[PDB]
């Protein structure tokens, strides 16, 4: 398939070819143009706070070691021995000053340098250019308020620029709250769906909530329980949707600080977020302070999602076009009391974890939609994301980004897929920028 | 029986658990345990979740299934949360899950799912202190089939505490499962182990 | 591979490249040129007799909903939501006036029309062109005496024309008997074989019966038990073989009305078919009346097979080159007494169902033959179907089609593969017709 | 025990079956059942099909394995045959299958197949009316290996009726299995569950 | 019970084995066997290999797991070694394997492996001659999970001989397993069945 | 990918692209250029000593029947019926004068000839050219001291020429010892590694022994136990490495006659090999006699490996780029006492068999190294095999081949991959020879 010419995503992101969720050649092409090019979630400071602390993480289908350096920085490396390519580290986390390959014993530092080679003098003599044999290093590793992302592409924008308009929305909770920590370890489950299915669902799908999650809403007694089975409609201006140039986007449901959490956590959370909101009004303004305690369903392009307040943090790790490995962490505010933190974490896993009853509601949706993308008569069909098109604005006086001033819409899908098409048809970052010079105009075209 | 300094792969917890079953073998207790677990598996298998709750689960239950992070066997510095809870339910939390299962809009329940449990390796021993606390250990293979060609099989060891409830019925007051598979290859773990 | 030039099937259908049973690229190419082009079995009237009744069925690798309309017609649609492509219906059969998508709640009618969209006025306003958002509909749906076939290709011949010469053979049992019904639900089993392996076996393979099914024949005491382990040969003119322009074909074993059924059903059946035959002699002629109570092993090109009298009805649903999902129904005559009908159905499943001891005999044959097609040294080898070549006739005064006046031969393989080559090397129906202008001459070439 | 109006996922049939085991637990009966099923699995495992028939199967047996069509949990109009019979054998039909297994020309039996059965969750209760009718419930995992790399595993719950036959030997007079997997992914179901 | 001339698929060996269990059913022996196997599986599951050796394995043990070459059911001329030994260990050989498991440089043991055994179909019978030789038969499903997404499941029937050792403890003196799967699809068979 | 131009292996075999262990297209290309072109291990005389004796074996992904002819020769044939391609033989070994296809009963002789066809006269008459329908025969079948190899390529060098310089090393044990026998049947296990991973490991990897097998060495008390965890270094000149023009190569560890065998077999073996060595000094010379009782880790290109003395004999049967089926036999000296033979066989399986604790050590190494070859960021990375480069000699007065006069080095990897590149970029044997005209000069380039 010719990705320079192939219209996988229609103008304004209005539709996508269903094959994008099933096509293996395209999946391979995404490895290069999506995953090797963009910012990918690795871990959080709270997971590797001390020198020598490390976790493994996936970047696309690659595995990397993410290690806290002695100088307090974080470097990431391919989890692959430089000799004959055996996987270096077999655990998910620990603390160490280096990694030794179990095949022939090569010793690498936490800084990736080849530090020792057994019988070096006797076998290699002085031939071995160790300096040139360090673990393949991830070019870019940056932090967003403790959230660590990596990018194999040195030409990429700094992470903050990459987050674009989405950053403004996350800052109240990520920055102004005093900071978040990630409670590990994450749950890990494989689903038979394309990574984009849950990615698009978290980026801008509030429409499915009432119907998909009818049973869970009803059962949990959560603060959104009124939408069960589409019984009620979110009030006028119950929230909005936004998206950005590099693909990230999110839905905003005003005030839903306790989020998906069942009645048992609603009072405390609503009390906690309200108290904090009150202090924040003075520091960052009423609007932003409200955003802080408002439920954000967001995808950080391409495969990292989250539900602030609910505190769900996801990585949709790609395996193949119909296979995805879902990592589920809990995000908690650092200043919450320990016991609440503990209970929020359990509740996050309870609702969206491996046995999350909410996440379970979504399985069939994500899986069949992805699998149908391989079906002959559906390959060339069009997935629609035209809801709210011609009503999104850009450059609003209050809410930045391409913004749908409605809780339910497909604004965020449009922005996500616009950025996806641009990358897939682009050979590098400059081409992407060239392909994205009129991004917001494309997204608001009939407005 | 076990010296963990010699038996280097054995966890302190595991060594603790095996000790309670090795000392006193109460043949009739093992049989009670067997019956209790067989009936519980039967109710779960036919999806009589309310009956399960009513007849098998104690009001003070802790229903816990954890997933332990993979760490070096020789790891002794890294001390952050070792496991997350796939389940950590009190009676009311189980009840939320039960209602979610029975809800007519749980679309994933149509067509009806098929469960088959195989309980084996039952061991039973009264607690040393609480004469009313029955320790039951058992292994489960849980087979779930749905939607024509979806088949998921779960495997686990269950460390239970059962205690006579109201009406003298022994009910589950604690189930602890350290799930063997770090990354689930079963779509989800939405089953009652 | 270039399917315009590649000789996959030799002249006169004498041989096929073994790769056709293992080649995944070719499998993909078949999806287009075989399955998207030809008539495929869906269901039977008896399975969806009342308005709103529906079943799901496969067409190639696609899934479709087949629904009885209010006007008594049947329409079929892709089982895929028009919004974001989730599989619409998750059951195999039921009754309903429409289907609601569990992802975002879109409601489609049994007529495929987009009927409702939650919060339509509030979200879409008047933007949504529902008229244009109906389920993708299967272009052609036709009936052969209650047997419902579908075809995605509007340019296809009417089903009767498609059946060609084969129709004459089926009519006594399908039409003149007063009609058949399909007893559902079907058994469903996946085998590790290419769809063409069982397809070719049912279309014209009487040769394997004595040997492959030696144990079953012997064990069942069925009316063909004399052939066990090739002990005896079917008498002179114990039957024949025929094939047709569009690929369908069948073997005819004279008088074997009780077919594969074990001794326990032989007397009743032989009595039933004999009594009916007697009435039919007067209506349709002795020959045709005899055909009615004669055992037909037939494949309706490309992937639907049956054994009349035995009453086995098969769909070989393609999954990939070495995977096939076998659907097994029972066909019974409408006027048979209920109890016989019930017992015939059990007997059909007993012999050819998921645990059919006969069908089991065939497993290894179909599976290894298919799997060997992927083996490097076999890919370019030639499967032979030259038995009886140069003795088939066309345009016979009594038996229409290309006909082998012998119970055992490979006449039907030749016709099946001739039609298969023509389609695979053709871009559309006109090209197929052009490629098939001398079909029967090709099949009788040395005669 | 079970209210199917409350326990909404429970079939009337399932609720019926569980009731017979919950009332009277005859410890010695469960043990008889266990022995009966273990010996039967043993004979089947070593492929002693004639011995199986002779010693485990009653002349009036109904050996039934069904496959239920997937239908909406809330389906109440569509009333055509809900299931087909993968097996529905009388003694003579089993015997046909047994002879087919022993036939020297059953090519699929060479090389020899390997069966391993795991019977669990045995429950036993005499019928209320027929004092000679023993109800036995058990679950089976059946593992079949053949031709180097073919491995098929079957899972099922068996609802049996066993009755003392000639010579006082309890034999199977009814086996009913509603096979959990709608589409078989095991090549076939040519095994005796 | 079995006539191998009639029951044509039955091996002489199999017919021999089933005969010892069919005659005398010692209910208390079956229960002892059950306990013995459950405790042994428990120790193996928690990786208490030294405890296993110390408490379950006799000094004269033969621990054998064979893999039979696939040959025609009707083969009677070809008479070369029919099987190879995946295991054929004496006590000291088991001990070598045990030490290999506990060695801090067994890199494959980090992170720690997870074992879960399911023992079923236990049968027990004293030998006819050696009144101190207990014959125990049982089937095992052995589930091993490691490194996030590796899952191997083994299936086997165990023909054991257990005998009272020092301190009156019944220990395994012979385990024989004819492994059902000719070509292993489990990476290796490095587990104690 | 263009294999004529693609540098998969760098000059002098110094490095290989990691993709070679994961690339499926390349795997397919290997089927043609490696497996269909070169000599492949089939069986041993001792496994099929009598007329009619046969085993099945893999050649690449193909299956073949290897049968002892009446005249004492051995012929091999595709295990595929010439009619419709069903797998002919379903067992692994036996004795017979022919093979009958269970599909339609065709009878082939042990000589591959089509001998009978059921109902031939009645169905085929005289049409069937049986002479032309014999099983597809493996062109070349040759013996190396009872070890039987086959080659589908008629243009291949005789096996002895193919073994090249490696033959000199094997002869003391294969020829001068009085002969070896293979104890069957073999263990069979599937590992998730590329065939080249264990192939390269056995061809020249002594470096990994101390570290990879630390636990086993320590536990077994074997004669190499001093190397556990790289505690000690093999003495000065404890052995060497060699490789040859057609890819075969091996490591030599002086005197290690008891090899990997645990202490329980050390005395007897060391006694046996010493006694034999003493007789051989007089017949073949001290050096060669010592080689006999020296541990050779050798790969006979491409996928057959062995450890003489330890007596491990392996076939790495290719399934796909990340799947390999490992066959493990035991090699024993014919004149060893039966009981030792029996115990050596058990010990071979005990250490390197399906549950071989040594072989288990290697699993993760082979599997992850292979699997990492598919990982996007590793595909274009370089596996290093530069150890000892610039110190290998060719044409030595004593040890023939390209030889590294050091126990531990990557000499054999270089030769293996040099031959692999040459074949992969070659269309036939002549091109390979042309590509290999300066092979040893390439291997010693800086020496
Ligand atoms: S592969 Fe890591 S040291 Fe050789
Ligand atoms: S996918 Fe069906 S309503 Fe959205
Ligand atoms: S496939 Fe072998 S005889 Fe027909
Ligand atoms: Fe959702
Ligand atoms: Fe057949
Ligand atoms: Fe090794």
């Amino acid at each position: 398939m010719n990705y320079n010419n192939k219209i996988l995503v229609s103008e304004s992101g209005l539709s996508q070819k269903h094959l994008i969720h099933g096509d293996e050649e395209l999946f391979q092409h995404e490895l290069k143009t999506i995953f090797a090019r963009n910012w990918l979630f690795l871990t959080h400071d709270s997971l590797i706070p001390a020198p020598g602390d490390y976790v493994t993480a996936k970047m696309g289908i690659d595995e990397v070691i993410v290690s806290r350096q002695n100088d307090g920085s974080i470097r990431a490396f391919l989890n692959v021995c430089r000799h004959r390519g055996k996987t270096l580290v077999s655990v998910e986390a620990g603390n160490a000053k280096g990694f030794v390959c179990s095949y022939h014993g090569w010793g690498f530092g936490s800084n990736g340098e080849l530090q020792s080679v057994p019988f070096e003098k006797d076998l290699y003599g002085e031939s071995l250019n160790k300096k040139c044999l360090g673990l393949k290093e991830v070019a870019r590793v940056e932090s967003f308020h403790g959230f660590i992302y990596g990018c194999f592409d040195q030409e990429a924008p700094p992470l903050m620029d990459y987050l674009g308009d989405a950053a403004w929305y996350l800052e109240p909770m990520f920055k102004h709250s005093g900071g978040l920590e990630l409670v590990g370890p994450p749950g890990k489950v494989v689903i038979k769906a394309n990574w984009k299915a849950p990615a698009e669902n978290f980026v801008g799908d509030a429409y499915h909530v009432g119907w998909t999650h009818a049973s869970s809403l009803r059962s949990g007694e959560s603060i959104f329980s009124s939408l069960a089975g589409n019984a009620a409609l979110p009030p006028e201006g119950a929230g909005l949707q936004m998206t950005s140039k590099y693909g990230s986007g999110m839905g905003v449901l005003w005030d839903g600080y306790s989020g998906v959490h069942s009645a048992d956590l609603v009072p405390e959370l609503m009390a906690f977020g309200g108290a904090k909101q009150e202090r924040l009004n003075k520091e960052i303004g009423d609007v932003r302070a409200r955003i802080y305690r408002s439920h954000l369903n967001c995808t950080v392009f391409p495969n990292n999602s989250m539900l602030t307040c609910s505190g769900v943090f996801k990585v949709w790790n790609p395996i193949d076009a119909n296979t995805t490995e879902v990592w589920t962490y809990a995000i908690v505010e650092k200043d919450m009391p320990e016991d609440l933190k503990r209970r929020l974490a359990d509740s996050v896993q309870r609702t969206f974890g491996p046995a999350g009853f909410w996440e379970s509601d979504d399985n069939d949706n994500m899986e069949t939609a992805s699998q149908n993308g391989k079906k002959y008569q559906s390959r060339d069909s069009d997935l629609l994301s035209n809801l709210g098109f011609g009503e999104d604005v850009y450059g609003d006086a209050v809410y930045p980004g391409v913004v749908g001033k409605s809780a339910i819409g497909e604004t965020s899908y449009r922005g996500f897929y616009r950025a996806y098409q641009a990358h897939v048809s682009s050979s590098n970052w400059a081409e992407f920028e060239h392909a994205s010079s009129t991004w917001h105009t494309e997204l608001t075209k009939t407005t | 029986m076990i010296n963990i300094q010699e038996d280097k792969l054995v966890s302190a917890h595991d060594a603790e658990e095996i000790l309670r079953f090795f000392n006193c073998h109460d043949s009739a207790l093992q049989q009670e345990a067997t019956t209790l677990l067989t009936q519980e598996a039967h109710l779960l298998d036919i999806q009589a979740y309310r009956a399960w709750l009513e007849h098998c689960v104690g009001s003070e239950v802790q229903y816990q299934v954890i997933s332990r992070e993979l760490r070096a066997a020789s790891e002794r510095r890294y001390k952050l949360n070792e496991a997350m809870n796939v389940y950590n339910e009190n009676f009311q939390q189980l009840k939320v899950r039960v209602e979610h299962q029975l809800d007519p809009q749980n679309w994933g329940n149509s067509p009806k799912l098929r469960f088959t449990r195989f309980i084996t390796n039952v061991q039973a021993a009264m607690d040393v202190n609480d004469k009313e606390l029955l320790h039951i250990r058992s292994n489960v293979i849980l087979h779930r089939a749905r939607r024509g060609n979806q088949v998921d099989v779960f495997y686990a060891a269950r460390e239970d505490k059962w205690k006579r409830g109201e009406g003298g019925v022994r009910k589950l007051v604690q189930r602890f499962v350290d799930y063997p598979e770090r990354i689930l290859q079963t779509h989800n773990l939405m089953v009652f182990l």
